[PDB]
């Protein structure tokens, strides 16, 4: 009886498909927000501002954040939603993309979005610093961490690794706050205006400027890391936006 | 070229079995005698080879965000379709095969029921959405995949046949045994997993 | 009272049953993944039976095995929005598992056997029952992992670790595959012994 | 806006499934009836359409396969020769079979499912079945927990049957208790020891069963039968009270209950060699055709001995039979072991159990115990008691044929 | 005790054979028994044990004076139990150590780590013979002895434990003890290690037995910049092929020395206890691979460039090759499946170390993932030779 | 033709002078019912009876027709019985020359005669319980045919007799036998010697075939694997050389003839040398005032396929053509399993006694060892010369895995074709008794 069999088809088919078009549709936005929120709440982490629960992150967020477009060959700001872009799709999609080069490729990063963003750390209607997102690859899996300058665009106000999947103990404690925290007032030029931020093996001097502790018994991940500041402070990641910023 | 290191990507250093935890139930089961494990084993690379691509086929055509009309993504649709794709699929296939290839339903088909609505077919495709494969790649993650999935099964029935001599204490016998077994098997199966 | 616990030590889906292992050994690196599934399951086990047996005398045998995987997918499909919505950092920990429950053997396996040719009420106590057994794995691995892997109980401090100026060196195959199956074949080892009943032959 | 398409869309992809799935169905799975070859024969050819197990379409034919489980996988008595047909033998099959009988085709017809054409070669004792509903004559109490089955045939003649064989009685649901069970006041003051009377059987639902008969082929016109009444356990409460016993023992003279033809295997091998029995409880019918048979049917001349099993005399039935036939011919002997006589009983012969007064009067300085043959049937303690006895003394399987009724 | 008569049945049939005769055919038997085999493969790491102790102390001192000198030597080893302890039974800590101070600083090193690993694994196999009711095997004495070679010098006494624990039980003990696992139990317990606490026993600060001393190994310096970064920090010189082969290079205790692994090799091969099938397999794969990527090239890997005798002298693959791919119970058991699965042992050894970045050395995973494939070689061979049979051999 | 490399002669001291000589009177004869596989007896003579030669003694439930007949003429003395009634053996005193004749022909009749009236000769006169049958070492039944008769002419056992020495004396018979022989077979008969000279029969049917090397270079079921490979579905029969004298005596004379040539041998043996002797004959009696003093254990057949010749079991087999002598070693050694053995004999290299080429052990009971789980060293492959796996054979036999083995060639084996194996396992398991256990589940299921 293929038309009894039709009828609990179609009748069941169409009570389940309301369900799930209506739930998915209705909480879209309520989706959107908690994504939304999450990153939000690491770049003001790394910014300095102390949030707490989810309404005080979006309104810190919305009053001392505020994310711009760049282009990293003219090395300067571009219009658009800053807000609402994702730049891994952009580096995936040929459309704005770059492969990089053998010799270019210091991070071991495929590809390299050819608009970047940033988020100006406004502080009474002038600039404070600028969160540079910067990823590269570790030992096992892509790193993506957010690096926050200072006005003058050497200083650096702090580090904070979000998203990586090295191994705890060894090669995760990129997240350690003590390994953050001795990022805190090195420099990443020198006065030639090149990279100089350095991952020493065996620790560092103490007081040194452009000098940061490697992990222990994780050189891998610290060349990792070490590549990742080489080539995103370049002339093909940040560099000649950030040369921008030190003179206004 | 790139297809080569996808393959060998998709049965060592991605392991369904070992390293997913995915098609566990029917693994610890089949795994009792070699000749049967080979069996599922080829089914499950059949039905990867079917399901996979063909679900990709539908995503980009159908399911992919924005595709089908602007500001419109059928995204939420996703588990019903690869579900009911590779359950349609596999059900075919053990027609087709009983009534036009009665050697090869007996030998391949009769494994197929096994493989229906199974975790490995479905992660199999989960993983395909997260990752951005074109039609020809997803092809070979389907059939690398499968195989990848064979060699561990197969794999665990040399073992468990092998343990015919083995002396394990009540109550470890059979599943307890057999889970150690394959935590033992995993450990193995870490060797390849800094490879790139 | 007692048919709703039964399935926790005399048929465990997973000691006894060998059916939603693929989570089991999966999503048990912490408590809040686990303990965060195993409600899911839950939900879905006794929704997707007590549906099932309300339409079980009208479904067509032809394609019966459509129809319930509809219901379990519409289901699984709806707590994944939820956990979207809410939960979204569980939610994204968990990644294609929350979908995989709807291959989850225990959703299929009480839905054919027990929410066909039943009344919806008792088949849906069979789901509560079925997934309590099931969080009860899900708890034991993920305790044991969490504990020793991390010194951590749903993400609490229990052993402070010495990186954190701590005494305790976590242990890192904890968070690995093999742990894992190590913990449930000796959890198994555990249950026969003190129910003689479930040993093979 | 999206919540119409996701209707559609979600709706367009089962509907497709589906109609793929059905329209495939069509094209590819064969929908024509199954033919079914008994025999060979054209006339027992039995047409059957797909779909169900082998025990279905031959029940609802001439031919009835002896299922004592009722097609629960786990008795072995759908055992039938499949020519051709029926795929491979199953595992569970294997359990039951062993592998040389596999070769044979032998397979269990319950446990063997009618998708396509096969070849059935089933005996001529399972094609030669008949439905019959006996009026019962007598239920009278032989002992304490035994009861004696009259039947009388109802289109005249006799049951055709071979020593020893049973037959599968069907009932349908009733409500029977033990109150009504009639019994003499020689057996029923033991029963008011513990007073069985307050259980109340009640038979949901149809059950089948089966009886050894105890009348040898000569004993035409009633089917002679003995029955132990099915009791919950004295150490264990918890479990039902009889079902088939206690609705045949609630029977008397006018009710009547179908027996579905006889069946069995319990026959005696056709050798001039001594024979051994051993009964115990309801065991004593096929003993007692056995004996009838051999004395007179027969008029076997060779050596022939029984050990009863029994604890008290009140439990001790047949005895003026067995005395006549030994008297009668001295070839057949007979003794009783009482396990625990009463005090008023003053036995003072044979006492303890037969697995070692049997041993140490006869078999003990038996010369060739091995050359004889041990029919035996009775309490599965005594099965297993005896078992061990008979292979301590270098026995063959072979020449056991155990019959135990549980 | 009853419980307690069956361990000193163990301890009686040590001291002294058992008087047990045949029961039936054959009456005789031959001379060779489990205990013999396992002494012999014991006394055959004699040689590399008592290199290794010499070499892990010369490390260490070498390193230890070129850090420190005078007064912040003196203070370092009071500071240390292992360091005053050699200076306490008599031997000097200066760069003019002989070898009886150097083989005397080894052994504060490897002996309890040996002890602990003997104890503690020994327990596990007496509790599991007790409460099963069987009787001790000899098998445990090679387990016990290999394991305690394989590890870093440095490693705590407590890791050792855990890693004998997991192997003696979860890799050997639950399938019924010795002869009836498929797994290296001492590779197993090796592993556990390996993936639980990876700090310990990887690195650059694990390998030498000097406090406060970094220094990258033979493997790991190649990988870094090929063959001309092979140098000693602790006495800057060049590590000479030579160097590798004697075993003048920091490293495990009991793999350092190539050319001490092979003269026990060559006696228990010689005696039949080892498999030369299993032996020739390895060097067959290392060599084919090794010999396969330096024609490849890479301007990328300097470990495509490795020749197949320079991976011979390097880390743990003549020690795996000789002691560990050899265990018969772990092994294939017919002879064409040993030639396969030494093959595979080999080749996956120079995979691990040239492809999996992760990891240095890769003899440990490369027998480890052998183990699960040797009963599938013997299954391919035995169908082979079922269809032989099949066809009444031809006949 | 046929050469073989892995085997293993053992070196043990004591062999045979291989010189023929009048051997011990002989008082008590025996037949013993537990060397015939799957024999159920069924008796035809109780205690105190009176038997002819040929008189038969048992008869075989589980074999119908097969006749077990006396060797001599005298009284019924004991029936033996032990555990679970099993017939251990039936022991006649002899007395008397009465014997039960047969039917004689001439040398030229034999090959012609018929295969029905062959075979009921041989069964009438007991001389049908010669043959046994691969797979399963059974007497064949009497209905039963073979298209493959192995005529063991060769004997590689440690401490053997030489049958050219034995056969030569007996050339008449020999050939005799095997023309009877020809015409009983379906197919061919399969004579396996050392290839030094025979007496050959002149008939097509009989063919020659040499096998050189170590034993067992003489085992039939080596013979039958590089000849005739059995299966299920194909059955080979094997007859040793002596069996083959009689059965040419028994045609040619009428007669049973029940005179055998044994090698007395061993460490413990102050002369070895070949004896005659009668089938069945007392072992007690046939090495009185021949063995040196000391607990000493005495085997029918060698001393790696041999019954131990105690009590019950204290008599001649069916199917041996030797008796060993050796020393029981009950000697615990104070770390003599570390000690190096100069007079330690092993298949591997791991003792001194290997270095010294020629030299000859005064092996005992000794296991050498206490029993342990395999470990295999590869010592199996060593001493297996048959197309097998034997780690893997005896790893199922170990297991009891009935139905793998049957895969892997065990329905190819009897006893004596894995003692080598037997011999070598460090683990000191015994694995022809393993082997007959999982025969007996291949038989009872089939
Ligand atoms: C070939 C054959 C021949 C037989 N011949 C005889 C014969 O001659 N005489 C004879 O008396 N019996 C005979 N039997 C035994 C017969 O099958 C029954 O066991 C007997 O007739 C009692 O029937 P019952 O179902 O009422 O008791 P059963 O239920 O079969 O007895 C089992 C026990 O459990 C109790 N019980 C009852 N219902 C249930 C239930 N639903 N679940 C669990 N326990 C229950 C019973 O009271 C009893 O104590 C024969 C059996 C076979 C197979
Ligand atoms: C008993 C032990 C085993 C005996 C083995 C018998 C010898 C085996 C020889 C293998 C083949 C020759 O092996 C040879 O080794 C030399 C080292 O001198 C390598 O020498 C060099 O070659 C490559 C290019 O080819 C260079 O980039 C690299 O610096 C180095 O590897 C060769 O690349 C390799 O081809
Ligand atoms: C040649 C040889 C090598 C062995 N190698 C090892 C080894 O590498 N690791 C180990 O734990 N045991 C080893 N053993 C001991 C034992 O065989 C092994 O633990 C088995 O796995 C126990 O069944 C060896 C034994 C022999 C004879
Ligand atoms: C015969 O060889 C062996 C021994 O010699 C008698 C042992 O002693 C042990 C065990 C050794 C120790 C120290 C265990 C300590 C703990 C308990 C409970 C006894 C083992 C495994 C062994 O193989
Ligand atoms: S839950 Fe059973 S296969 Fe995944
Ligand atoms: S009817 Fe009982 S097993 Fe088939
Ligand atoms: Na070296
Ligand atoms: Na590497």
């Amino acid at each position: 009886s293929i038309k009894k069999t039709l009828f609990v088809v179609i009748a069941l088919s169409l009570v389940c498909s309301i369900i799930v078009s209506a739930a998915a549709v209705g909480l879209r936005d309520k989706q959107k927000e908690n994504a939304a929120l999450d990153k939000q709440s690491k770049i003001l982490q790394v910014a300095g501002i102390e949030a707490k629960g989810s309404k005080q992150i979006v309104e810190l967020f919305n009053k001392s954040i505020e994310p711009r477009l760049v282009d990293f060959n003219t090395g300067d700001f571009v219009e658009g939603d800053a807000a609402n872009y994702d730049q891994r799709k952009a580096a995936k999609e040929a459309s704005e993309s770059i492969k990089l080069t053998a010799e270019q490729d210091k991070a071991k990063i495929q590809r390299r979005a050819n608009v970047g963003v940033v988020y100006l750390v406004k502080d009474g209607d002038k600039t404070s610093k600028v969160i540079l997102p910067v990823h590269g690859n570790g030992l096992w899996s892509m790193m993506y961490a957010f690096v926050a300058v200072e006005t003058d665009g050497n200083t650096v106000s702090g580090l904070t690794y979000y998203e990586q999947g090295e191994t705890p103990g060894l090669g995760g404690e990129v997240e350690n706050p003590a390994w953050r925290a001795q990022w805190v007032g090195k420099k990443l030029f020198d006065e030639n205006h090149k990279p100089a931020i350095k991952i020493v093996k065996g620790g560092a001097p103490q007081g040194s400027e452009h000098g940061v502790d490697g992990l222990s018994g994780a050189t891998l991940t610290s060349n990792g890391v070490q590549n990742t500041f080489d080539f995103w402070l370049g002339d093909m990641g940040f560099g000649p936006f950030l040369t921008k910023v030190r003179d206004g | 070229e790139h297809y080569i290191s996808l393959l060998v990507k998709s049965i060592f250093i991605e392991n369904m079995a070992l390293s997913f935890f995915l098609g566990m139930c029917t693994f610890l089961a089949v795994s009792k005698k070699v000749k049967t494990s080979f069996g599922l084993g080829i089914a499950v690379i059949v039905v990867l080879t079917i399901s996979v691509p063909v679900n990709n086929l539908v995503y980009n055509l159908v399911l992919k965000p924005d595709a089908l009309v602007e500001g419109v993504d059928l995204s939420f649709l996703n588990f019903i379709t690869f579900i009911g794709v590779i359950a349609a699929l596999v059900q075919i296939l053990e027609m087709i095969l009983d009534r036009f290839f009665p050697p090869l339903y007996n030998a391949l088909g009769i494994f197929l029921p096994l493989i229906t609505v199974n975790c490995a077919i479905f992660g199999g495709v989960s993983f395909m959405v997260q990752r951005d494969y074109s039609f020809a790649e997803s092809v070979v993650y389907g059939f690398g995949s499968g195989v990848g999935w064979m060699l561990a099964i197969v794999a665990l029935a040399g073992i468990r046949e092998k343990m015919k001599y083995s002396d394990v204490p009540p109550g470890l016998r059979g599943l307890g045994i057999t889970f150690i077994t394959a935590g033992l098997m995993a450990l193995g199966f870490m060797s390849f997993s800094g490879v790139q | 009272k007692k048919s709703v616990l039964a399935p926790v030590l005399d048929n465990n889906p997973i000691a006894l049953q060998v059916l939603g292992v693929c989570s089991a050994l999966a999503v048990t690196t912490k408590l809040e993944t686990a303990f965060v599934m195993t409600l899911a399951v839950m939900f879905v086990t006794a929704l997707s039976n007590f549906f099932v047996s309300l339409i079980r005398n009208h479904i067509p045998n032809s394609v019966r095995i459509i129809v319930q995987m509809a219901i379990i997918a519409s289901l699984v499909i709806v707590v994944d929005q939820i956990l979207k919505a809410y939960l979204y950092d569980i939610s994204k920990q968990l990644s294609v598992f929350v979908g995989l429950i709807i291959t989850n053997c225990i959703v299929m396996g009480r839905a054919e056997a027990f929410a066909m040719k039943s009344e919806p009420i008792p088949s849906f106590i069979d789901g509560i029952g079925n997934g309590l057994g099931y969080g009860f794995v899900l708890m034991t691995v993920g305790f044991f992992r969490e504990l020793l892997g991390s010194g951590k109980l749903f993400g609490l401090e229990v052993l402070p670790l010495i990186s954190n100026g701590g005494w305790y060196q976590p242990n890192g195959l904890m968070l690995l595959a093999p742990s894992a199956f190590f913990l449930i074949g000796f959890m198994i080892w555990a249950i026969r012994t003190f129910k003689p009943e479930q040993v093979e032959a | 806006s999206t919540i119409i398409f996701g209707v559609v869309m979600f709706t367009l992809i089962i509907l497709a499934l589906v109609l793929v799935i059905l329209f495939a169905k069509s094209k590819l799975v064969p929908t024509g009836d199954i033919t079914i070859s008994i025999n060979g024969d054209p006339e027992k050819a039995i047409v059957t359409q797909p779909g169900g197990k082998l025990l279905t379409a031959l029940a609802g034919a001439g031919v009835f396969v002896s299922s004592a489980c009722g097609g629960g996988g786990s008795c072995g008595q759908c055992r039938v020769k499949i020519k051709s047909g029926g795929g491979d033998i199953l595992p569970t099959e294997l359990d039951h079979i062993s592998k040389g009988e596999a070769r044979e085709g032998e397979r269990l017809a319950c446990q063997v499912a009618v998708k396509a054409d096969m070849d059935l070669e089933l005996p001529e004792e399972i094609f030669g079945v008949k439905k019959w509903e006996c009026t019962v004559i007598s239920n009278d109490n032989k002992a304490t927990f035994i009861k004696e089955l009259k039947l009388a045939i109802p289109d005249g003649e006799s049951v055709p049957f071979r020593a020893g064989g049973y037959i599968q009685i069907e009932a349908p649901a009733h409500h029977v208790k033990y109150a009504d069970f009639d019994v003499p006041e020689k057996y029923r003051g033991d029963w008011d020891k513990f007073n069985l009377f307050r259980y109340e059987s009640k038979v949901d639902e149809p059950i089948i069963r089966a009886y050894s008969m105890a009348n040898y082929p000569e004993e035409f016109g009633i089917i002679m039968l003995n029955v132990r009444i099915a009791t919950p356990p004295p150490n264990n409460p918890n479990v039902p009270p009889g079902q088939m016993s206690s609705y045949i023992w609630s029977l008397k003279a006018g009710d009547k209950c179908t027996i579905s033809g006889p069946f069995g295997e319990f026959f005696a091998k056709d050798t001039d060699a001594e024979m051994v029995f051993i009964g115990g409880g309801a065991g004593m019918a096929p003993m007692r055709s056995h004996i009838f048979d051999q004395l007179k049917r027969l008029k076997s001349k060779r050596k022939m001995s029984y050990w009863y099993g029994a604890r008290s005399k009140r439990e001790m039935f047949y005895v003026e039979d067995f005395d006549g036939l030994a008297a009668e011919n001295d070839n057949f002997v007979w003794h009783c072991a009482l396990s625990d006589p009463q005090p008023e009983d003053n036995w003072t012969g044979y006492t303890g159990f037969i697995h070692n007064v049997l041993y140490e009067n006869y078999l003990k300085d038996h010369e060739a115990p091995e050359d004889c043959e041990y029919y035996m049937c009775g309490p599965p303690m005594m099965n297993a008691a005896v078992i061990n006895m008979l292979k301590n003394l270098g026995v063959e399987e072979e020449n056991i044929l155990l019959d135990d009724f549980g | 005790h009853e419980k307690w008569f069956a361990l000193y049945e163990a301890a009686a049939t040590l001291f002294y054979t058992p008087g047990l005769v045949t029961k039936r055919s054959s009456h005789v038997r031959d001379s060779v028994d489990l205990k013999r085999i396992m002494i012999m493969v014991w006394l055959a790491v004699f040689p590399a044990m008592f290199w290794g102790m010499y070499n892990a102390g010369g490390q260490a001192i070498a390193a230890l004076n070129h850090l420190y000198s005078g007064d912040q030597l003196a203070a370092i080893v009071a500071g240390n139990w292992h360091y005053w302890l050699t200076e306490m039974l008599g031997g000097t800590m200066s760069s003019d150590a002989g070898w009886g101070s150097k083989m005397l600083l080894g052994a504060t090193y490897f002996l309890p780590i040996y002890a602990t690993v003997f104890i503690v694994g020994g327990f596990w196999e007496v509790l599991f013979c007790m409460v099963r009711k069987h009787e001790v095997n000899e098998g445990f004495f090679v387990t016990s002895i290999l394991f305690a070679l394989i590890v870093p010098p440095t490693l705590p006494l407590w890791q050792a434990a855990l890693g004998i624990t997991f192997g003696v039980v979860v890799a050997k003990e639950v399938f019924g003890g010795t002869g009836r696992n498929f797994l290296n139990p001492a590779l197993a317990g090796r592993a556990f290690l390996f993936f639980a606490y990876p700090a310990q026993i990887s690195g650059d600060l694990v390998w030498t037995a000097a406090d406060g001393y970094s220094g990258a190994t033979a493997l790991s310096q190649w990988a870094q910049g090929g063959a001309g970064a092979l140098i000693n920090n602790a006495t800057g010189q060049t590590i000479t092929w030579m160097d590798a082969f004697i075993g003048n290079i920091p490293g495990s205790i009991g793999e350092v020395s190539t050319l001490a692994l092979m003269i026990g090799a060559a006696f228990i091969v010689y005696m039949g206890i080892a498999s030369w099938r299993i032996i020739g397999g390895v060097m067959i794969g290392m060599i084919l691979l090794s010999t396969l990527f330096n024609v490849i090239g890479s301007d990328t890997n300097a470990m495509f460039n490795m020749p197949w005798h320079w991976h011979l002298v390097l880390g743990g693959f003549a020690f795996g090759m000789f002691f560990m791919a050899t265990d018969p119970v772990s092994a294939s058991f017919t002879n064409s499946g040993k030639w396969a699965y030494g093959i595979l042992i080999g080749v996956m050894c120079v995979l691990i170390r040239v492809v999996n970045p992760a990891y240095p050395e890769g003899m440990m995973l490369a027998i480890l993932f052998a183990n699960l494939f040797a009963p599938l070689f013997d299954h391919v061979v035995v169908e082979r030779n079922i269809k032989r049979r099949l066809a009444r051999y031809g006949k | 033709m046929i050469t073989i490399k892995k085997g293993l002669d053992l070196p043990i001291a004591g062999t045979p002078s291989q010189v023929i000589s009048d051997g011990k009177a002989i008082k008590k004869v025996a037949l013993l019912g537990e060397e015939y596989v799957g024999m159920r007896p069924t008796m035809h003579v109780r205690v105190g009876d009176e038997v002819k030669k040929a008189q038969i003694l048992f008869e075989d439930k589980k074999n119908p027709g097969v006749k077990f007949t006396s060797p001599v003429s005298g009284k019924v003395v004991e029936i033996n019985r032990g555990a679970k009634r099993v017939l251990q053996s039936v022991v006649i005193e002899v007395a008397g020359d009465d014997q039960v004749t047969f039917d004689k022909f001439e040398a030229n009749q034999l090959a012609s005669l018929n295969r029905d009236a062959i075979k009921t000769q041989l069964v009438e006169s007991g001389l049908w319980t010669a043959f046994r049958t691969r797979p399963f070492s059974k007497v064949p039944a009497i209905d039963s045919t073979s298209e493959a008769i192995f005529v063991t002419a060769m004997d590689t056992n440690p401490l053997a007799a030489e049958p050219t020495v034995v056969i030569n004396e007996q050339s008449e018979a020999f050939v005799a036998g095997l023309d009877v022989l020809s015409a009983l077979t379906t197919g061919k008969v399969y004579v396996c010697k050392k290839g030094t000279s025979l007496p050959r029969s002149q008939q097509p049917n009989v063919e020659e075939h040499v096998f050189d090397g170590p034993h067992p270079a003489g085992l039939a079921g080596t013979h039958m694997h590089f000849l005739y490979p059995v299966s299920a579905d194909h059955v080979a029969w094997s007859i040793n050389y002596q069996d083959v004298i009689a059965v040419g005596q028994l045609f040619l004379t009428g007669e049973l003839y029940t005179q055998r040539v044994v090698s007395l041998a061993g460490p413990v043996v102050n002369k070895p040398r070949l004896v005659r002797t009668v089938m069945g004959a007392s072992l007690e009696q046939l090495v009185d005032s021949e063995i040196m003093p000391g607990e000493v254990r005495i085997i029918s057949g060698s001393v790696l396929s041999g019954t131990k010749a105690t009590g019950p079991h204290a008599y001649l087999g069916r199917y041996h053509l030797q008796v060993s002598v050796l020393r029981e070693g009950r000697d615990k050694e104070l770390f003599g399993w570390a000690m190096p053995g100069k007079n330690k004999f092993s298949v591997t290299r791991s003792f001194l006694g290997h270095l010294f080429k020629g030299q000859v052990y005064n092996m005992t009971t000794t296991t050498n060892g206490s029993d342990r789980s395999m470990v295999p060293i590869g010592n199996y492959e060593k001493v297996m010369p048959l197309d097998m796996e034997p780690t893997l054979l005896l790893r199922d036999l170990c297991a009891g895995d009935s139905d793998s083995a049957v895969r892997l060639g065990a329905l190819e084996l009897d006893e004596e074709d894995l003692a080598l194996c037997t011999f070598v396992c460090p683990g000191k398991y015994e694995y022809g008794q393993l082997l007959r256990e999982c025969l007996d589940k291949i038989e009872k299921e089939g």
